[PDB]
């Protein structure tokens, strides 16, 4: 204790309980373990697979595609009928009821919408790919149209709008991606209010939904409307009103897909849906 | 036929590109004019901070021999969050039919059930509060978190034990010895008068490559346990007057290896 | 919220300072207790209303 300290003081802000928002910031929490340096590998080659790259990154849920739902075609139809119609925004349900003996409840989401949960600002472009389940006798031509805002309620032009027609020959399973088309930069992300949500898309033959009347007024969440019409009438050689055919539809992630908020809507969700009816 | 099978493939690979909808066009610098950064990176966001299910000590009041006047609360937790709802076990209503835990559903229950292997430390964060309902307010007291390791034989159990400490003539040097332990790798002291938090790391110490984050029994999970305890004075046997408030975030070596597929969920009430 | 409405646009931060005061009057004095502040995000259902709930 010879010499004296001739420093200038300086001030502290104690801050007790420390930084619980930041995540790029020091941390001054004590170890349990016997070293400071202790650490592990984050190899992911560890568990005996080999890594595409880091499984940890957004871009792995955003380009994982998903089957859907299933939609007739019906041969028997008009030139100028509905047959499919969905909102472009990536929060779609799909509600089961636990086929077995009891009574439970639970929802599906594709691997783009389980993502944006956690987030209330979406934007990007999204994928879809219809396939159409038919032998090689059958032939037929569709459409595909697209509306930016306002919803189809009655059937379009050719060229009113953007229009895609696709024939069925010996060709199938169509893909197509629709980007980002609105006035505004970043969209919201659709929540629920209840065990039973809304209808999203018409018919859906896995969730017994089969009404082929456009819905709509769902502007503030989506991007637009797709809608698909018939074009040349299915031909079978067998003959007709008896016969149907089925199209299979796949939804993902554009690599343009964008999410950027934080928010705490699934704070009382569960994973836990097995017993949860007594 | 040829364009029909190669058209089959799992991924949609042999789709027919269709000149998509509009054409994209953002620019770099699209950050500085929204939301001031991006959020494109999953590791990065789990290492920020989530409420979740305070810690009480009410289940021991049922019996009528719970000591009383300056004793020690124990109690003893896994190492994951143990996903919110009624799951088999229940550390919340045990002695009753159908137990559940009463806890939020994080970032981290979550994200990882959308997983095949676990590895990693996990961080928490404990703030102290407490009342008397009467009896004027006493001093805080002592708290300590230590962990417990594994032993094939006389393990600590998961939860909610009470200890006294004192006889006729006071303190007593012997049971203040049977209400602790060695605590070779494990407490972290403090006197919660000058300091109410405690901020802890807990490693893996696994012997193991990973576990299942997909795991939903309450012991599964509880493979890997630490505990938290309290010494408090003038307190009461058959009340629940102290407790914790836990904060959750992920560790520095946290993985997460193969995304497997996204499970159901529903909405949760108690 | 003088300089402000003398313009058309308006973006960026702010910042707060919260200092906490109070008494019993009568029945002698408590502990302070535990404060907390955070956000409410944007959200099209069941958001939480502007203040005053016990």
């Amino acid at each position: 204790c010879r010499p004296v300290v001739i420093d200038p003081p300086h001030k502290y802000r104690p801050t007790y309980v420390g930084n619980m928002a930041n995540a790029d910031i020091a941390e001054a929490v004590d170890k349990l373990s016997l070293t400071s340096k202790q650490e592990l590998t984050i190899n992911h080659d560890v568990i005996g697979k080999k890594s595409d790259g880091d499984d940890m990154h957004l871009s792995t849920f955003f380009g994982r595609e998903a089957y859907m739902d299933r939609f007739e075609w019906k041969t028997t139809d008009s030139y100028d009928t509905l047959l499919f119609y969905t909102h472009v925004h990536p929060i779609l349900f799909k509600r089961f009821e636990a086929t077995s003996g009891d009574y439970d409840v639970g929802m599906l989401l594709p691997p783009v919408g389980y993502a944006t949960i956690p987030f209330s600002f979406w934007r990007g472009g999204m994928t879809f790919r219809f396939s159409i389940v038919a032998s090689a006798f059958h032939r037929g031509r569709l459409r595909i149209v697209y509306q930016p805002q306002g919803g189809l309620g009655t059937v379009p032009g050719f060229s009113a709008a953007f229009n895609r027609v696709i024939d069925l020959g010996d060709a199938r399973d169509f893909e197509v991606t629709v980007e980002w088309n609105q006035n505004i930069a970043f969209r919201e992300v659709h929540t629920t209010g209840s065990n039973v949500p809304s209808a999203q898309y018409t018919p859906g033959l896995d969730v017994g939904r089969t009404s082929q009347l456009p819905l709509g007024d769902q502007t503030s969440v989506s991007n637009g409307v797709l809608a698909v019409y018939v074009v040349n009438d299915l031909v079978s050689p067998d003959g007709g009103t008896d016969e149907s055919v089925e199209v299979n539809w796949f939804v993902k992630g554009a690599p343009s897909f964008e999410v950027a908020s934080r928010d705490t809507k699934f704070a009382r969700w569960s994973t836990h849906w097995s017993q949860e009816e007594f | 036929s040829p364009l029909a099978i190669a058209g089959n493939r799992a991924g949609g690979s042999g789709a027919i590109t269709l000149e998509p909808f509009g054409s994209d066009n953002t620019s770099p610098e699209l950050s500085k004019l929204h939301f001031g950064e991006t959020y494109d990176h999953m590791r990065v966001l789990v290492k920020g901070y989530n409420f979740y299910k305070a810690v009480l000590d009410n289940t021991t009041i049922t019996d009528p021999d719970n000591p009383s006047g300056t004793v020690v609360i124990r109690s003893t937790v896994p190492d994951f969050p143990a996903p919110r709802g009624h799951i088999p076990n229940g550390p919340d209503k045990p002695f009753l039919p159908h137990p559940e835990n009463a806890a939020l559903c994080t970032h981290l229950t979550w994200f990882s059930p959308c997983y095949v292997a676990r590895r990693g430390g996990i961080r928490w964060k404990y703030l102290h509060f407490g009342a008397r309902f009467g009896a004027t307010d006493a001093p805080k007291g002592l708290g300590f978190v230590n962990r417990v390791p594994q032993v094939p034989y006389g393990r600590r159990p998961l939860g909610n034990e009470r200890l006294p400490l004192t006889d006729v003539n006071g303190f007593n040097p012997t049971e203040l010895s049977q209400a602790f332990s060695n605590e070779n790798g494990g407490v972290y002291a403090t006197d919660l008068d000058v300091q109410p938090a405690i901020e802890v790391e807990l490693p893996f110490y696994s012997s193991l490559r990973f576990v299942n984050p997909r795991w939903d029994d309450y012991e599964k999970i509880g493979i890997h346990r630490h505990s938290i305890d309290l010494l408090s004075y003038r307190t009461n046997g058959a009340k629940c007057e102290d407790a914790w408030m836990a904060y959750v975030a992920a560790g520095d070596d946290f993985n997460l290896s193969w995304m497997l597929s996204c499970p159901p969920f529903r909405l949760v009430n108690l």
